[PDB]
């Protein structure tokens, strides 16, 4: 029982640490998207002010 | 019937059987008795550690 408890405990903690890293990578994809959209928005806005 | 004889003989014979039991018989039996209690105590404690 003690060995089985340690195997199940260790295995589920692997899943949790793997899932935690996957959550952070998706946040990095989102973070790159929102600064890319801002950098392209800023490019169109500076074009508007120069034409004005 | 009552005649006083063999009183010292039985008195000495009793001490011989008492000290023999004290040295040889008594200690090994208590050690073996305690080992079962210790093994069961470790087993019940280990089952609690597994849940904890």
């Amino acid at each position: 029982d003690l060995e089985l408890a340690h195997e199940k405990a260790g295995q589920q903690l692997r899943e949790a640490k793997a899932q935690a890293a996957e959550i952070v990578e998706q946040a990095k994809k989102r973070a790159n998207q929102i600064v890319d959209e801002a950098r392209d928005q800023a490019r169109t806005e500076g074009e508007r002010l120069k034409a004005q | 019937m009552n005649i006083n004889a063999t009183l010292i003989g039985q008195s000495v014979a009793f001490f011989i059987f008492v000290l023999f039991c004290m040295k040889f018989v008594w200690p090994p039996v208590i050690a073996a008795l305690q080992e079962r209690q210790k093994k069961i105590a470790d087993g019940l404690d280990a089952a609690n550690r597994a849940a904890r």
